[PDB]
């Protein structure tokens, strides 16, 4: 049946050995021999790892792999920068005629400095108020690592629905951006003093806040 | 050198059809098993199917067995996926790859894949193509400790992706950030593009965000002016 299980994150710091692990059945990894893929999401994987434990020619001398039973192993001996993605493994399943992925692992090369979030903050547009909508956009840039937690607060007061927040996703900066949209009638808007985003990252809370007066 | 190269990807609604092409180059296509492998997005890897060397048989993942047939035509060097009746659970991105080993898979063997394409997407949604509105998100009065002012623009409600946003007809560069798209629980896509400029401009000069959406054919641009306060 279908599913390799592997881990679904492996950490480390530089220099330190990680290893992965990918636990099949009798039918499959027991059965036929087991590759290893490396692939940044989205792109084209690249083939690691064939037949348990070759390397193809290219591939770094600190990539080994290894086999036994129905559970097959990756090992990265001496954890580089360059090795932060994901790696999946696969094998033939002999009983359902398939050929298998593993459910895939992520690595992250540990330290790197945490980096504080930039929050900023636009109120509903005059002309979105006119089309009888109402959308206060609250956006997240420049933090490491990715993981923040949004909250919107109208007056003293948790705002209850209408939050759409994107995952936060990768620059080329090798910091994070995330979206936050709060979707109101322009009632409710106007019905308050105040509007706030506020963005919680590492044990820090950043807040911004807005408010109906233009021009008041 | 071996290349795979796909093609064919589009959007679609439920039901509807598509054909995939993977054209080769750099080996004797006639001599291996082909793979499609597919990625939808957010998630792994997952296995399509496998068409022999000489293409006397055809394996499936159960979840497309009956509406996808793969063939191959070894006097093209080309494979084929025809994809019928498909599902919005069948969006990603579509690979051909080839398999390394002797033209087949067994209980003997199976060497997997060796080399890979660079990916076709697909995208099956019972959204309907639907262009952008465009909201300016005006620099606020409202100082900010630094030589910062942010304004916008939103681009809001839209299918498919991708939009182009440029500024000041893309003569306008230094200090733009566009975010990634929110996928809404609509199936509509809304983005946010700010540039970040010093404050001292802000009323000195004059920034328009040029939004096109080609899918729709929806070109607009928005003045994005300081509130009258």
């Amino acid at each position: 049946q279908s599913v390799l299980t592997q881990p679904p994150s492996a950490s480390g710091t530089p220099g330190q050995r990680v290893t992965i692990s990918c636990s099949g059945t009798s039918s499959n990894i027991g059965s036929s021999t087991v590759n290893w893929y490396q692939q940044l999401p989205g792109m084209a994987p690249k083939l690691l790892i064939y037949r348990d434990a070759m390397r193809p020619s290219g591939v770094p001398d600190r990539f080994s792999g290894s086999k036994s039973g129905a559970s097959a192993s990756l090992a990265i001996g001496g954890l580089q920068s360059e090795d932060e993605t994901d790696y999946y493994c696969a094998a033939w399943d002999v009983s359902l005629n398939a050929y298998v992925f593993g459910t895939g692992t992520k690595v992250t090369v540990l330290g790197q400095p945490k980096a504080n979030p930039t929050v900023t903050l636009f109120p509903p547009s005059s002309e979105e108020l006119q089309a009888n909508k109402a959308t206060l956009v609250c956006l997240i840039s420049d933090f490491y690592p990715g993981a923040v937690t949004v909250a919107w607060k109208a007056d003293g007061s948790p705002v209850k629905a209408g939050v759409e927040t994107t995952k936060p996703s990768k620059q080329s900066n090798n910091k994070y951006a995330a979206s936050s949209y709060l979707s109101l009638t322009p009632e409710q808007w106007k019905s308050h003093r105040s509007y706030s985003c506020q963005v919680t990252h590492e044990g820090s809370t950043v807040e911004k806040t807005v408010a109906p007066t233009e021009c008041s | 050198e071996v290349q795979l190269v796909q093609s064919g990807g589009g959007v679609v609604q439920p039901g509807r059809s598509l054909r995939l092409s993977c054209s080769s180059s750099g080996f004797i296509f006639s001599s291996y098993a082909m793979y499609w492998v597919r990625q939808a997005p957010g998630k792994g890897l997952e296995w399509v199917a496998i068409i022999w060397d000489d293409g006397s048989d055809q394996h499936y993942a159960d979840s497309v067995k009956g509406r996808f047939t793969i063939s191959r035509n070894d006097s093209k060097n080309t494979l084929f996926l025809q994809m019928d009746s498909l599902r919005p659970e069948d969006t990603g991105v579509y690979f051909c790859a080839r398999d390394g080993g002797h033209g087949f898979c067994s209980s003997a063997s199976c060497f997997g894949p060796d080399y890979w394409g660079q990916g076709t997407p697909v995208t099956v949604s019972s959204a309907s193509t639907k262009g952008p509105s465009v909201f300016p998100l005006a620099p606020s009065s409202k100082s900010t400790s630094g030589g910062t002012a942010a304004l916008g623009c939103l681009v809001k409600d839209y299918f498919p992706q991708p939009v182009t946003v440029s500024w000041n007809s893309g003569a306008l560069t230094s200090g733009v950030h566009t975010f990634p798209a929110v996928l809404q629980s609509s199936g509509l896509y809304s983005l946010s593009s700010v540039v970040t400029v010093p404050s001292s401009s802000l009323g000195t000069q004059t920034y328009i965000c040029n939004v096109n959406h080609k899918p729709s054919n929806t070109k607009v641009d928005k003045r994005v002016e300081p509130k009258s306060c």
